[PDB]
RNA sequence: AAGAAGCUAUUAAAAUCACA
RNA sequence: GGUUGUGAUUUUAAUAGCUU
């Protein structure tokens, strides 16, 4: 039992390591003071890919202008949007106002683009 | 005559969860929101037709 | 008359109109008086002013002082050396004849109606009714036009959000009041003038007018006295939402007028101090931004305070743990170093990094989090931080199981009949596919509260008094007493085992050794929020959180004993660790109703307690009960550790549905002191409306020398010295034991206090709860879900969630609780799931609610009496098919009876 | 006498309910 | 995947003790 939880662990923390994206995150991560970084930023400043989770097509409208979506002082391109069921649903339904018969929370696959 | 109908009800989403109903959100949250409204339903005559709804509804899955 | 207000007319262009002529109005008014004979915040009666109602202004007021004849060459010389300053209105000084003698006139012009005092105490002591100071004020002031006021529900703050935002309107009153009032300061300390200033000096306009009561003396030499000024309108301060001009960003997060690396900015220390520097600079006491400066256990309570209040300037992503890359395993890695508390302000670990060590990692944040794309989530309110790789995934809730033969049965007997006042109640409803989540945006319920200081170190002092008696201190790993296979460890934990695993894993040096390394750093943990099935009558959702080994494991082993000694002794005021059984429930009623006189009945509950717990008083609460550790711990070991439990347990970062989050704060059930720190912040709220009564009890028309006095000295401990002295502090906790007696069990309780003391209002009504909830728990208690009992005999109404009768037997009159029939009938009916195979699971079930029914047995109502004998005829029926200690009713009658 | 059970608690674990 | 507290019951086991 110890030893399997502790090999567990070890794995676990290497699959961490694995999907750290290290370099984005020191790239920044030295230019605050000391190199010190809430932790509760430093995904939206260093991730890749950005989801988002809204609650009615006018959240879709704020959130984008051209399918594309600022945030963190950065933007970012929406790629694939997913409804409530994990359907596939392509931008020409939302866009369209005939989206009031589709799920309400779409989910946004975004990802940043420099 | 209340509880009758009122512990009706549970059945009724107990046959629904075992078909997985959950997989689509609209007809779930709908037959959640009906439920727990008429659980919470004083008087009979709407109990019965909002039960008449969720059995009309039901069957429609048989 | 005319001559009389033409002399003010001539300056004022006689554009002016007179209240009933020029006889002074009567109008009572909150005031702020120290004095031989008084000493209290309380209004009064005043009738030696006339108030004119000046036409040009929508609201300006011309109000002249028609006395002192000798004290206007005081009042003429002050107002001479202070009018310089722009911070005081303007005054007239004159004599006028009457009768056989003249005498002086001072007028003020251009006066608003209501002092800034009237606003903080009108504020306060709140009330649904005989509010309408509140509603002049919020007209006059422009918040919102009368009609706002249609709707009956308009002040309430779970009801209306919208209130808030009527509020932050008062905000730049009460900043540009906190201004002017810095100027004046600064003023009458160039000026050379000595006194205090006191709410009922200034105006909403911010212009100070009343001059009577200071004195001069050498130029520049001045010492103004402003402790009751600033402490007096902190919970004003803080419902207001005022600094809201000093945001530090001033752009949304995703507009796209940001910047990247404003983020990273989390200092904020010089921005802290300078901020109370520019409005605070007569406090006296000095301020510490990072509260880890702090010596005495008070200092961290008034540093912490005013952290709290500047909380709101600065942006909500700042707060968190604090990481940094670091040399880990030979792979460079984010690793935390420190943290950002909403309070206490930034902590950084003490040490720098074997299973003792490499284990804290594969639970620390910093590692999962860094490693996950970004979520922005419009659902809930409450901050979010990060999604996982697998992306978002929901959960849903399936209703019970019907046990259709009980029902049956039930019906069989005759229950559920057309006849009224009885039937099922309680059902395990149904959640939507993601209720998780938008049950976690009630949180934004949490708004900040800063509750005033110099009122507060004395309520902190009389409630550290009830917690005297227990013994606490710090125990050796080997002797916690651990409910090993805790169904749970938390996010990172869980996947591998139950908590077993890893008890046994660690052997007990290793988990004395984290212990100490915990005295010494910061471990922030998540906490995997999930939902619970559970009877319940109405339809909202109920989660749990559930923290992460780790806490827990550190967190008994520093609070154990305790707790232990909390759970062990009996007769005290709180009653977590008491029975109800063998006449354990009519011990604790006689107990409570012990040596009050005229005793009276009255209850409560906070609402949304869980959530709207205002995130300082938890931390009070996490110091009472760790103040134990005198001799084990020094007092930066102390620091840590509460520092720690607030890591865990207020700001952790929450984990639910794959979408990480960042609680704003409230408890969290998951805690193991969960039940004793909501205890310890009952008992805080129940003695501060006793302090909040006390000081509003008009001492000139008391009669009772003990209240007069208690009062004067209370007054002289809160803001006119700086240490309490013990001495009042015991005074008053022996008076609050003779006429307020309290029975606290985590967050529900019965008080008992003497009518008459409390008609007069010389202890805490439900008023008082109503006023104290309001500016405090910043939620308002609906005047329903509370209770009173004018004859003890009748018992409580109900608590913890239980009636009480009496009943006179050979053995005498004595008190029975009895839950209320058709809860017990539902969980009767309904089960969370299918039935296991075994039939005897359904026996301990049965058996177990025929024990909770039993008193009912006793009950007048004959359908409430066949309750009872229906489930007992149940469980016999259910044993036939499949005994004394189940088949007898007498088993039963022993479980209420004493020894 | 052993032995045997019955009873009695104490301890431990599981299971189950109520309460916050 | 279905929390932590504090009571309570039932079973089970151990522990001794008592009685027959
Ligand atoms: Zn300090
Ligand atoms: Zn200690």
């Amino acid at each position: 039992r110890k030893s399997k939880v502790v090999s567990a662990m070890h794995s676990l923390l290497f699959g961490m390591l694995r999907r750290l994206d290290m370099s984005s995150v020191d790239t920044i991560l030295n230019l605050a003071k000391d190199g010190v970084v809430p932790l509760s930023v430093i995904p939206a400043v260093s991730a890749t890919k950005l989801n988002i989770v809204t609650s009615d097509i006018d959240s879709y409208n704020r959130i984008q202008r051209e399918g594309c979506v600022h945030y963190a002082g950065t933007i970012w391109n929406i790629i694939d949007i997913k409804d409530n069921d994990g359907k596939v649903v392509h931008v020409k339904e939302v866009t369209a106002q005939n989206a009031e018969s589709l799920s309400w929370p779409l989910v946004l696959g975004c990802e940043r683009i420099v | 005559k209340l509880t009758d109908i009122k512990c009706s009800n549970v059945v009724l989403l107990g046959c629904l969860s075992s078909m997985n109903v959950s997989a689509n959100s609209t007809e779930w949250a709908y037959c959640v929101d009906l439920h727990n409204k008429i659980n919470l339903c004083n008087d009979p005559e709407k109990a019965q037709e909002m039960l008449l709804a969720l059995l009309a509804f039901f069957l429609s899955k048989n | 008359d005319m001559a009389y207000l033409n002399r003010v007319r001539g300056s004022s262009a006689a554009r002016l109109e007179p209240c009933n002529g020029t006889d002074t109005q009567h109008v009572y008014r909150a005031f702020d008086i120290y004095n031989k004979d008084v000493a209290c915040l309380g209004k009064f009666l005043k009738v030696n002013c006339v108030r004119l109602k000046n036409l040009d202004k929508h609201d300006a007021f011309y109000v002249v002082k028609r006395c002192t004849k000798s004290a206007m060459e005081h009042e003429q010389s002050i107002y001479s050396r202070l009018e310089k300053c722009g911070a005081v209105a303007e005054h007239d000084f004159f004599t006028w004849k009457d009768g056989r003698a003249i005498y002086g006139n001072v007028c003020r012009k251009d006066l608003t109606e209501y002092t800034m005092m009237d606003l903080c105490y009108a504020l306060r002591n709140f009330d649904e009714n005989n509010c309408d100071v509140l509603k002049s004020i919020l007209i006059k002031v422009g918040a919102c036009e009368e009609s706002y006021f249609n709707n009956k529900v308009w002040f309430d703050p779970v009801e209306n959000e919208d209130i808030h935002r009527v509020y932050a309107l008062l905000g730049t009153i009460v900043s540009r009041a906190m201004l002017k009032c810095v100027k004046f300061c600064d003023a009458m300390v160039e000026q050379g003038i000595v006194g205090v200033v006191t709410l009922d000096n200034q105006d909403l306009n911010g212009d100070f007018y009343d001059f009577g009561d200071f004195t001069c003396s050498i130029k520049g030499m001045g010492i103004p006295i402003c402790t009751s000024y600033y402490s007096y309108m902190m919970p004003v301060m803080g419902m207001t939402n005022c600094l809201a001009s000093e945001c530090f960003v001033k752009s949304d997060i995703f507009g796209e007028d940001f910047k990247s690396y404003d983020l990273l900015e989390y200092d904020f220390t010089e921005h802290k101090t300078a901020l109370f520097n520019k409005y605070f600079k007569y406090w006296g006491l000095q301020y510490h931004p990072n509260c880890v400066d702090c010596s005495d256990e008070q200092c961290i309570v008034h540093c912490a305070n005013f952290n709290t209040l500047f909380s709101t300037t600065i942006p909500i992503t700042a707060f968190g743990p604090l990481c940094r890359k670091c040399w880990i395993d030979g792979v460079p890695l984010v690793t935390t170093a420190g943290y950002h508390f909403k309070q206490l302000g930034i902590v950084w670990n003490n040490d720098l990094n074997s299973i003792n060590e490499l284990l804290q990692f594969c639970s620390d944040p910093a590692l999962l989090i860094a490693s996950s794309p970004a979520l922005v989530d419009q659902r809930t309110v409450c901050f979010s931080v990060a999604a996982l790789g697998t992306g978002m995934t929901n959960q849903t809730v399936k209703p019970g199981h019907f046990n259709k033969e009980f029902y049956d049965f039930l019906l069989e007997q005759g229950f559920f009949s057309e006849g009224s006042e009885l039937t099922l109640k309680h059902f395990f409803f149904a959640q939507k596919g993601d209720a998780a989540v938008k049950d976690f945006d009630y949180y934004r319920y949490n708004r900040p509260t800063v509750l005033d200081i110099c009122q507060a170190r004395v309520v902190y002092q009389i409630v550290q008094r009830y917690f005297d008696i227990y013994e606490g201190g710090c125990i050796t790993a080997k002797e916690v007493v651990v409910t090993n296979l805790n169904k749970s460890a938390g996010y990172p934990l869980n996947k591998f085992g139950k908590a077993g695993l890893y008890y046994e894993s660690l052997s007990y040096e290793e988990q004395d050794e984290l212990y100490a390394y915990t005295k010494r750093n910061i471990l922030p943990t998540m906490t995997q929020l999930n939902l619970k099935y559970a009877i319940s009558g109405k339809e909202r959702a109920r989660t749990v959180g559930g923290v992460s080994l780790l806490s827990t494991m550190t967190t008994r082993q520093y609070h154990q004993k305790h707790l232990k000694s909390i759970v062990n002794t009996r007769g005290a005021s709180v009653v977590i660790g008491t029975t109800k059984f063998y006449g354990g429930w009519d011990n604790m009623l006689k107990n409570l109703i012990d040596g009050v006189e005229n005793p009276c009945l009255m209850g409560w509950d906070y609402p949304k307690c869980d959530r709207a717990l205002p995130n300082m008083i938890r931390m009070i609460s996490a110091m009472i009960l760790g103040s134990k550790h005198t001799t084990c711990c020094s007092s930066t070991d102390r620091f840590f550790r509460l520092c720690n439990e607030l890591a865990q347990v207020l700001t952790e970062v929450v984990y639910s549905n794959g979408g990480f989050y960042l609680k704003p704060g409230g408890t969290t059930s998951g805690d193991a002191t969960t039940a004793y720190a909501n205890s310890v912040f009952n008992i805080f709220q129940a003695v501060s409306a006793n302090v909040n009564k006390l000081l509003s009890v008009d001492s000139n028309v008391c009669h009772n020398l003990e209240v007069k006095q208690l009062q004067r000295k209370l007054y002289e401990c809160c803001y006119r010295s700086t240490t309490v002295d013990d001495q009042f502090v015991v005074e008053y906790y022996g008076y609050l034991r003779k006429h307020f007696s309290m029975m606290i069990l985590s967050d529900d309780g019965v008080v008992c206090y003497n009518n008459d003391y409390a008609s007069l209002g010389y202890v805490a009504d439900l008023n008082a709860f109503k006023a104290v909830l309001y500016y405090q728990n910043n939620v308002f208690m609906s005047a329903s879900k509370c209770w009173i009992e004018p004859d003890i005999n009748k018992g409580p109404h109900e608590f913890c969630s239980q009636h009480t009768m009496q009943i006179v037997d050979k053995d005498g009159t004595y008190y029975l609780p009895y839950p209320d029939p058709s809860r017990i009938l539902s969980a009767g009916v309904f089960v969370d799931d299918v039935v296991k195979t075994d039939a005897v699971v359904l026996l301990e079930r049965y058996v177990s609610l025929a024990i909770d029914a039993y008193p009912l047995s006793k009950h007048e109502n004959p359908e409430y009496k066949k309750v009872f004998y229906v489930l007992l005829d149940w469980v016999k029926h259910l044993y036939k098919t499949l005994t004394a200690k189940f088949w007898d009713e007498s088993f039963y009658a022993n479980m209420y009876e004493k020894s």
